RNA sequence: AGGGGAUCGAAGAUGAUCAGAUACCGUCGUAGUCUUAACCAUAAACUAUGCCGACUAGGGAUCGGGUGGUGUUUUUCUUAUGACCCACUCGGCACCUUACGAGAAAUCAAAGUCUUUGGGUUCUGGGGGGAGUAUGGUCGCAAGGCUGAAACUUAAAGGAAUUG
C-alpha cells in the first residue's frame, strides 16, 4: 500500500491544505477558530460570571440517582443572559437568599 | 425507528417547510 | 454482522448483476444463482399406480416417462422444508453434493 | 566427508525397484520436492532412487548419533507399516508406537504413554501427522518416510518413497535398520543379504 | 518433595547442568517447574493484577481469578504467568509456577559506548499482543525505566536499569500490554547484530552429552 | 440394561492384567479367584466383576482385544511376527522374468546403475479416467 | 557484548540456524540439533563424532528443512547427488 | 508505474531476507541499486551479487548472507544537513551502537558514518539494521 | 525453486518452460524459416510468426496463412531452419 | 411527453381473523411494469475491500490462451481437425492447510512485506446523537440531489467474538 496520504518531496501543499481542512473535525481546533465561547456560552468565554440570583430553584435530577438538587436561576450581568447555577453544600442556597 | 423511514420521515419534514418559506415568497 | 459467507449469492463473481427467477412455493423474486436450484425428476405416475397403469394399458415397455421439474426456491422458502439445512460454521464451507 | 563405498548395491536397487518404490507418487506432486527423475505419461511419477538410499543412510547416521538407543520412537498409523515398525523396534531397540499415538506423548508428561524421544520417525506424515505436529512443541527431529504428495512440515530427513504401500513401506524401514546396525551394531559389512530378511516386516492377511 | 518427570527434570538434579543459559543454549523444553528454582534462586514473584472474570450459567456465574505474575530477579531473566484459577491463592501460585517455564532472557546492552556493565536493551524492539505494541528502546545511562507501572515492575525483575517504551494501543488491558513487554524483551535474543556476525561452533546439548544420567533404568 | 459399570470394567481390565492366568472360563473359579486377590467390599461387585473377567475370557478365545493385550496376548502374536508363514523363495525375486519395468524406469536404470536385469512395457498412457 | 576490554558480558550466546543464519531462541520450540555420525572405512560410524546442524523454526515449519538440511550435508561431506545448484 | 526502482528492489530483498532464501533477483537494477548493494557488501549484509546485463535495461542476483534484518528506504528523498544525520539514524536504525543510513551525497553514496569522517551531507535513500 | 536455487545459471527446461519474457534474458522464441515453394527453385526467410499472406519474390503462390501464433504453412510445402 | 396495457401490481376497493388490524392471506386492481423521447443522478450502485506498482506457499483443481508428449480414441486405410489424459506456461474466477506472516477477532495468501513505522497517487473518517437536518449556495419540471452547520444533548454508540 502507498499509504493514502502523498508522500513527495514537493508534496507539502497537499499535506498543508489537507491538515488545514480535517483539523476541521477536531472538536477543540473547531471552537477555538469558529468562537463559540465568545459568540455563545452563556459566560464570554470566561472563568466566570457575577450574575444575580433570580430565584432559587430545585432540580430534580436524571435517573439512578434521586435528588432535588437545589440550584439557582442566575441572570448574567454582562450579557442580561439567564443560566442556572447549582449551589453546593448542605443548604446553602439558604446562605445564598 | 427503521432509518429508511426516518429518512422518508424527514423528507415529509422538508416538504412541509418548504410550503412555509413559500408562503412568505 | 460479519459475513456468514464468502460467496453469499455465489455464482455472481465477476459479473455484476444478473437476472432473477420468481421461486416455485411463494413467488419471491431470486437471483438465479441464491436460488437453490434443485432438480425434481419425478415420474408421470406416482410408484403406487404403477402396475394398475401397465394392466389396463395398450402395448409393452410403453414410455412411462419423468416429467423434469426444474425447481427453484427462495432459500427461506427452501428451509421451510426442502434441501437447505442449517449447518454448523465449521459444515458450512463444504461445497460436496450430500448423500450418494 | 564420505567413503566413496556406499553407492547402491546391484541386488538393493533390485530390492528397491521389486517393491515399486519408484514407480509411485503418481498424477500429485508437491513443488519442495525433487526427488524426481523423470514422470511417466498419464497419473505416474518416477522418484530417483540415489537420491532416496542416500538419505536413508543418512537417517541412520542421525539415528546412530543418539548414543541410549531405547529413544528413537518410530510412529506408524496407516496399518501397512505397523508391523515394520514393531520389526524395527526388535533389531535395533528403540520403543515405538504402531497404530494410534496417543496426543500429549511427547508433551504432557503424565500419560501413561508419554514417551520422550530424542529423534522421531514416522511412516505417513499426511496420517501421523499429528505426532509430528506435537513434536515441534519439543524440539525433536523428525525422520519421514515421505512419498512426493504429502506435506513436509516439521520434518527433516524427509526419505523418498511410494506410499500406495503395501511392500514399499516395510522394504524401505528394512533398509533402514539394515544401515543402522551397519552403522554401528552386529553387521561390519555392506555385503552379504544376511539374515533377518526384508519379508519379516510387510503387511500380513487378518 | 522432588521427583522429576522429562529426562531433563533427572539431568539438573544430578547437577550436570550448572545454570542457566545452557537450557536456553539448547532451547530445552523445561516442562517441569522445580528445574529453575534448582537453578535460578532469586525468582521474585510479584503480582501484577487479578481481575474476576467469569462464565455466565444456566443461573448465576463463575468468578475466575487471572491472577497476572512477573517472575524474576536483577539478572536478567523474566517471567510471566497468567493463570486463571476460582481460588485467588492457588491462581498466584500456578502463576507463578507457570511464570517459571515461560521465563526468558534478556539482551541487556548499552546505551552507546560499553565504558561499564549493559543495563539497558541492545535495540529498539518491539512486541504485539492483543492490541498493544510495547516499543522499547534503549535508554541512556541513569535516564530511569519510562514505563507504565506494569511494564515497569517486569523491568525491575529484569534488571534493565534504563528503557524509554512507547506502550502503544489499549495498554490498560494488562494480560496484554504484559505479555506485549514479555516478547519485546523475547525478541532481543532473536535480533541480530554485527556482534553475533561472528560463527559460533555449535555445541552439543546436555541431553545428547549426558544421555546415561538422564532417563529411568 | 445391564451395562457393567466403570469400576467393574475398571477392575476387570486391570485384574486380567496381572493374572491372565488363574482365570479359567467359567464363572464360579473366577469368582473365587477374584475375591482372592482384589479386595473387594461388596458381593455384588465382586460377583458383577467376575461376570466381566469371564466375558474377558470368552472373548480371548476368539482371539485378542483392545486393550486386552498384556505379556501373553503380546507373546500371543509375536512367534507370528517373528517366524511369519511366508516366505518361499525370496520371496520378491525375479521369479517370472527380470522386472517388467518402465521406459523412465529403465532410463533411470541406466544413469545410475550399469547392468541390471529389465523388462521394458510399451507404456500405455490410456484414455479416459 | 564486550565491556571495557573484551570481559564478554551477555550469555547465552545462541545457535544460529545453519540453515538460515537467524537466530535461534531461548523459546524457539521448534528449533533442533540435527546431529550426524561420522563415517569410516568399511562400516564404523565413529562412536562420539558429529557433525552438527541447527535448524530455525521457520524454516521447519514452512517445509524448507528438508532441503537445507539436505544442501547443509552435501556442502558440508554427508551426501552426493542430492542436492543440485540449479532447479 | 515503477517509481523508486531502489525502494521497489530493496522490498524484493527484505522479503527474501524474511523467509530465508539465500539469494534473490531484481528486475530493473540501477547504479543507485549498486551503489546501495556495495555498501551493504562493504560493511557485510550482503554477498556476492551479479548484474546481468539484459541487452537492455537491467537485472540483478543478489547474494544474502543471514546478516540483513531490515533493507530500508526512506521515500521523499529528503535533503538532510549534517546534524540532521543525527535525528534520522537516532529515529531509523536500532541503536547509537551499531546501523547504517544509505545516504547520497556529493561524496557518492555513502553510509551515515563515512558521511560524518568526510564532513559532507546529503539526501538520504535507505539504511540497515 | 526453495531457498537455495542458484538463479545464474537454470536448468534449460526452466528456461525452455518460461515466459519468452520471463527468463533471466528475453530471448524471442521465434525464427526465420527458410521457405521453398513448390514453383520456383528459389528460398524465401520466411519468420514464423508472419502477421501477412506471405507472397514468394514475384509469383503468386502463396507460402503461409497468418494464424494467431505460427503460421500454417500453406498446402504441402517444404522449409529449412532459420 | 408519447404508445400499450396480458399477468403480477405502490394506490383503492374488499373477505376473513383478532380485544381491534385501512396489516399479512384472500380476492380484484388505476400508476406503472414494458417500451419510446426527455430528465433525474441516487441504491446494501457492497468484494460493505480506491487505483497503480512490485515481491513473498505450497496443494490441487477451475476456466480463456499456448507449448510438448511414436499417449489414447475418433476411422474415411497414414490420417488431419476435434476431445481428452499428463507436465509446464501467459490471462481470468474462486477454494484447502498451516500460519512462521497479517489481523480486535471473524478471518486474510491479501486485509502480508507496519512501532524492524517511508514505492507512487486520489479520496474519505475523527464519541454518539442533534443531521445529511438548519441555513446559504448550486443543480433540478418536481420529487429531490450535490454541497453542508452549529447551539443544544449525551457516557456510552459501536465492532468482533465468549459463555449463558
Ligand atoms: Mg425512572
Ligand atoms: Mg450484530
Ligand atoms: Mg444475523
Ligand atoms: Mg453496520
Ligand atoms: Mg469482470
Ligand atoms: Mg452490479
Ligand atoms: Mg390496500
Ligand atoms: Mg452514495
Ligand atoms: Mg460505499
Ligand atoms: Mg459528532
Ligand atoms: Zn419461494
Ligand atoms: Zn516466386
Amino acid at each position: 500500500m502507498g499509504k493514502g496520504k502523498p508522500r513527495g518531496l514537493n508534496s507539502a501543499r497537499k499535506l498543508r491544505v489537507h491538515r488545514r481542512n480535517n483539523r476541521w473535525a477536531e472538536t477543540t481546533y473547531k471552537k477555538r477558530l469558529l468562537g463559540t465561547a465568545f459568540k455563545s456560552s452563556p459566560f464570554g468565554g470566561s472563568s466566570h460570571a457575577k450574575g444575580i440570583v433570580l430565584e432559587k430553584i430545585g432540580i430534580e435530577s436524571k435517573q439512578p440517582n434521586s435528588a432535588i438538587r437545589k440550584c439557582v436561576r442566575v441572570q448574567l450581568i454582562k450579557n442580561g443572559k439567564k443560566v442556572t447555577a447549582f449551589v453546593p453544600n448542605d443548604g446553602c442556597l439558604n446562605f445564598v437568599d | 425507528m427503521r432509518a429508511k423511514w426516518r429518512k422518508k420521515r424527514t423528507r415529509r419534514l422538508k416538504r412541509k417547510r418548504r410550503k412555509v418559506r413559500a408562503r412568505s415568497k | 454482522m460479519p459475513k456468514k459467507r464468502a460467496s453469499n449469492g455465489r455464482n455472481k463473481k465477476g459479473r455484476g448483476h444478473v437476472k432473477p427467477v420468481r421461486c416455485v412455493n411463494c413467488s419471491r423474486s431470486v437471483p438465479k444463482d441464491k436460488a437453490i436450484k434443485r432438480m425434481a425428476i419425478r415420474n408421470i405416475v406416482e410408484a403406487a399406480a404403477i402396475r394398475d397403469l401397465s394392466e389396463a394399458s395398450v402395448y409393452a415397455e410403453y414410455a412411462l416417462p419423468k416429467t423434469y421439474n426444474k425447481l427453484h426456491y427462495c432459500i427461506s422458502c427452501a428451509i421451510h422444508a426442502r434441501i437447505v439445512r442449517v449447518r454448523s460454521r465449521t459444515d458450512r464451507r463444504i461445497r460436496a453434493p450430500p448423500q450418494r | 566427508s564420505l567413503p566413496s563405498t556406499f553407492d547402491l548395491t546391484s541386488e538393493d536397487a533390485q530390492l528397491l525397484l521389486a517393491a515399486r518404490v519408484h514407480l509411485g507418487a503418481k498424477n500429485v506432486q508437491v513443488h519442495q520436492e525433487p526427488y524426481v527423475y523423470k514422470a511417466r505419461p498419464d497419473g505416474v511419477n518416477v522418484i530417483n532412487v540415489g537420491k532416496t538410499w542416500e538419505k536413508i543412510v543418512l537417517a541412520a547416521r542421525i539415528i546412530a548419533a543418539i548414543p541410549n538407543p531405547e529413544d528413537v520412537v518410530a510412529i506408524s498409523s496407516r496399518t501397512y507399516g505397523q508391523r515394520a515398525v514393531l520389526k524395527y523396534a526388535a533389531h535395533t531397540g528403540a520403543t515405538p508406537i504402531a497404530g494410534r499415538f496417543t496426543p500429549g506423548s511427547f508433551t504432557n508428561y503424565i500419560t501413561r504413554s508419554f514417551k520422550e524421544p530424542r529423534l522421531v520417525i514416522v511412516t505417513d506424515p499426511r496420517s501421523d501427522a499429528q505426532a509430528i505436529k506435537e513434536s515441534s512443541y519439543v524440539n525433536i527431529p523428525v525422520i519421514a518416510l515421505t512419498d512426493l504428495d504429502s506435506p513436509s512440515e516439521y520434518v527433516d530427513v524427509a526419505i523418498p518413497c511410494n506410499n500406495r504401500g503395501k511392500h514399499s513401506i516395510g522394504l524401505i524401514w528394512y533398509l533402514l535398520a539394515r544401515e543402522v546396525l551397519r552403522l554401528r551394531g552386529a553387521l561390519p559389512d555392506r555385503t552379504q543379504p544376511w539374515a533377518i530378511m526384508p519379508d519379516l516386516y510387510f503387511y500380513r492377511n487378518p | 518433595g522432588w521427583v522429576p518427570v522429562t529426562k531433563l527434570g533427572r539431568l539438573v538434579k544430578a547437577g550436570k547442568i550448572s545454570s542457566i543459559e545452557e537450557i536456553f543454549l539448547h532451547s530445552l523444553p523445561v516442562k517441569e517447574f522445580q528445574i529453575i528454582d534448582q537453578l535460578l534462586p532469586n525468582l521474585k514473584d510479584e503480582v501484577m493484577n487479578i481481575k474476576p472474570v467469569q462464565k455466565q450459567t444456566r443461573a448465576g456465574q463463575r468468578t475466575r481469578f487471572k491472577a497476572v505474575v512477573v517472575v524474576g530477579d536483577s539478572n536478567g531473566h523474566v517471567g510471566l504467568g497468567i493463570k486463571t484459577a476460582k481460588e485467588v491463592a492457588g491462581a498466584i501460585r500456578a502463576g507463578i509456577i507457570i511464570a517459571k517455564l515461560s521465563v526468558i532472557p534478556i539482551r541487556r546492552g548499552y546505551w552507546g559506548t560499553n565504558l561499564g556493565q549493559p543495563h539497558s536493551l541492545a535495540t529498539k524492539t518491539s512486541g504485539k499482543c492483543g492490541s498493544v505494541s510495547v516499543r522499547l528502546i534503549p535508554a541512556p545511562r541513569g535516564s530511569g525505566i519510562v514505563a507504565s507501572p506494569a511494564v515497569k515492575k517486569l523491568m525491575q525483575l529484569a534488571g534493565v536499569e534504563d528503557v524509554y517504551t512507547s506502550s502503544t494501543g489499549s495498554t490498560r488491558t494488562l494480560e496484554n500490554t504484559l505479555k506485549a513487554a514479555f516478547v519485546a524483551i523475547g525478541n532481543t535474543y532473536g535480533f541480530l547484530t554485527p556482534n553475533l556476525w561472528e560463527v559460533q561452533a555449535l555445541t552439543p546439548s546436555p541431553m545428547d552429552v549426558y544421555a546415561d544420567y538422564a532417563t529411568a533404568s | 440394561g445391564r451395562v457393567r459399570t466403570k469400576t467393574v470394567k475398571r477392575a476387570s481390565k486391570a485384574l486380567i492384567e496381572k493374572y491372565y492366568p488363574k482365570l479359567t472360563m467359567d464363572f464360579q473359579t473366577n469368582k473365587r479367584l477374584c475375591d482372592e486377590i482384589a479386595t473387594i467390599q461388596s458381593k455384588r461387585l465382586r460377583n458383577k466383576i467376575a461376570g466381566y473377567t469371564t466375558h474377558l475370557m470368552k472373548r480371548i478365545q476368539k482371539g485378542p482385544v483392545r486393550g486386552i493385550s498384556f505379556k501373553l496376548q503380546e507373546e500371543e502374536r509375536e512367534r507370528k511376527d517373528q517366524y511369519v508363514p511366508d516366505v518361499s523363495a525370496l520371496d520378491l525375486s525375479h521369479s517370472n522374468d527380470v522386472l517388467n519395468v518402465d521406459t523412465q524406469t529403465a532410463e533411470l536404470v541406466n544413469s545410475l546403475g550399469l547392468k541390471l536385469p529389465l523388462s521394458v512395457s510399451s507404456v500405455s498412457a490410456v484414455r479416459d479416467r | 557484548m564486550e565491556n571495557d576490554k573484551g570481559q564478554l558480558v551477555e550469555l547465552y550466546v545462541p545457535r544460529k540456524c545453519s540453515a538460515t543464519n537467524r537466530i535461534i531462541k531461548a523459546k524457539d520450540h521448534s528449533s533442533v540439533q540435527i546431529n550426524i555420525a561420522q563415517v569410516d572405512e568399511e562400516g564404523r560410524a565413529i562412536p562420539g563424532e558429529y557433525v552438527t546442524y541447527a535448524l530455525s523454526g521457520y524454516i521447519r515449519a514452512r517445509g524448507e528443512a528438508d532441503d537445507s538440511l539436505n544442501r547443509l550435508a552435501q556442502q558440508d561431506g554427508l551426501l552426493k547427488n542430492v542436492w543440485s545448484y540449479s532447479r | 508505474t515503477r517509481t523508486s526502482v531502489l525502494a521497489d528492489a530493496l522490498n524484493a530483498i527484505n522479503n527474501a531476507e524474511k523467509t530465508g532464501k539465500r539469494q534473490v533477483l531484481i528486475r530493473p537494477s540501477s547504479k543507485v541499486i549498486i551503489k546501495f548493494l556495495q555498501v551493504m557488501q562493504k560493511h557485510g549484509y550482503i554477498g556476492e551479487f551479479e548484474y546481468i546485463d539484459d541487452h537492455r535495461s537491467g537485472k540483478i542476483v543478489v547474494q544474502l548472507n543471514g546478516r540483513l534484518n531490515k533493507c530500508g528506504v526512506i521515500s521523499p528523498r529528503f535533503n538532510v544537513k549534517i546534524a540532521d544525520v543525527e535525528k534520522w539514524t537516532a529515529n531509523l536504525l536500532p541503536a547509537r551502537q551499531f546501523g547504517y543510513v544509505i545516504l547520497t551525497t556529493s561524496a557518492g553514496i555513502m553510509d551515515h558514518e563515512e558521511a560524518h569522517r568526510k564532513h559532507v551531507s546529503g539526501k538520504i535513500l535507505g539504511f540497515v539494521y | 525453486m526453495v531457498l537455495v536455487q542458484d538463479l545464474l545459471h537454470p536448468t534449460a527446461a526452466s528456461e525452455a518452460r518460461k515466459h519468452k519474457l520471463k527468463t533471466l534474458v528475453q530471448s524471442p522464441r521465434s525464427h526465420f524459416l527458410d521457405v521453398k515453394c513448390p514453383g520456383c527453385l528459389n528460398i524465401t526467410t520466411v519468420f514464423s510468426h508472419a502477421q501477412t499472406a506471405v507472397t514468394c519474390e514475384s509469383c503468386s503462390t502463396v507460402l503461409c496463412t497468418p494464424t494467431g501464433g505460427k503460421a500454417k504453412l500453406s498446402e504441402g510445402t517444404s522449409f529449412r531452419r532459420k
